[PDB]
């Protein structure tokens, strides 16, 4: 994704040291290693998979990838532990949201479109006692998942979306992703189960947000990213760059407003494109 | 813990969901 930009934002040199917070499938990485391969790169996921990845990766570039396992929330105990300084990288990169293992993984239970366990966790087995998607759908009460679906998914019918999990659970527990998604659509009449941007688009499932709510939920993603934004932020050097690459308004909002100083003259902002993803880079001071 | 929903006591009310199923 915007695989030119990011790179073209971090402008890495030889010599510099980056950490690529989100390795995924390696793709920034691999841009990164390919427009200059003289660097220290630290890759960071929390998912087993991609970490993996970027330990096979490491073999290939031994003296320059540094593969660690870890949330956001863990990055800076890693850091430290694995003997990096605050104040020490030239750039950090994060690429929010899901990788294409964990969407095209129907056992990891990301998409309402392949059947799998209603797992949806990016830690993958790593935490046995992580709840899952399943464990929020059945446990919750009906105001608590609709705050989520709300807050998390921004969706309207928050409400009614709630109500019909909790009917639905009371007769048999929802532990797959196709099951959930037909209980989504279940209130609404059948004509409104898919929406569209315009006539010739892609048909699109009435139980998308309700499924990115119960991601970020599970994932703890937003809270998760504060603590990221301020982690990278300590361990940035000054004149080095952030680039983060949000898909949704509530994670950009929150790179806005940290950049901006104001959750409650530290960056100069260098960039702001959408590309969908919204691109937001900037050089701390 | 930071963006309008309490994780924590959520979590806690999923673990002993997920206690009573054992
Ligand atoms: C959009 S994908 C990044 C893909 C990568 N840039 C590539 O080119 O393939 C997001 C990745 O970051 C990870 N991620 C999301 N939230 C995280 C968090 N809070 N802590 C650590 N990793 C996270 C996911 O596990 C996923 O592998």
């Amino acid at each position: 994704v915007m695989v030119d930009e990011v790179v073209h934002c971090l402008s890495p040199q030889k010599g510099q040291i980056f950490l690529d917070m989100t390795f995924g499938s390696g793709g920034h990485t691999k841009a990164i290693l390919q427009k200059e391969s003289d660097i220290v790169l630290y890759a960071l996921d929390r998912d087993p998979t991609a970490y993996a990845l970027a330990e096979h990766l490491s073999e290939l570039y031994p003296k320059q990838i540094r593969a660690m396992l870890g949330q956001f929330s863990q990055a800076e105990a890693l850091l430290m532990k694995a003997g990096v300084q605050p104040g020490t990288f030239d750039g950090v990169l994060m690429d929010l949201g899901c990788s294409s293992m964990q969407l095209d993984t129907p056992e990891r239970g990301f998409s309402l479109r392949k059947d799998g366990p209603l797992d949806m966790r990016m830690d993958g087995g790593r935490y046995p006692d992580m709840p899952t998607a399943a464990d929020v759908v059945n446990a919750l009460d009906q105001q608590a998942l609709a705050s989520i679906l709300r807050t998390y998914g921004e969706e309207k019918h928050a409400k009614k979306i709630a109500s019909a999990i909790v009917q639905a659970r009371s007769i048999y527990p929802i532990t797959r992703t196709q099951q959930l998604a037909s209980i989504v659509a279940g209130a609404f009449p059948p004509s409104a189960i898919y929406t569209r941007k315009d006539l010739l688009q892609r048909s699109t499932h009435i139980a998308t947000k309700t499924f990115q709510a119960l991601r970020i939920f599970v994932n703890n993603e937003l809270n998760e990213l504060y603590t990221g934004l301020k982690t990278a932020q300590k361990f940035l050097r000054p004149g080095g760059r952030l680039v983060a690459l949000s898909f949704h308004s509530l994670e950009d909002r929150i790179v806005k407003r940290f950049l901006l100083g104001i959750s409650m003259l530290m960056w100069e902002l260098i960039h702001k494109k959408v590309l969908s993803a919204k691109l937001r880079a900037a050089i701390k001071l | 813990s930071l963006c309008g929903i309490d994780h924590e006591a959520l979590n806690k009310q999923i673990m002993e969901y997920k206690r009573r199923k054992d």
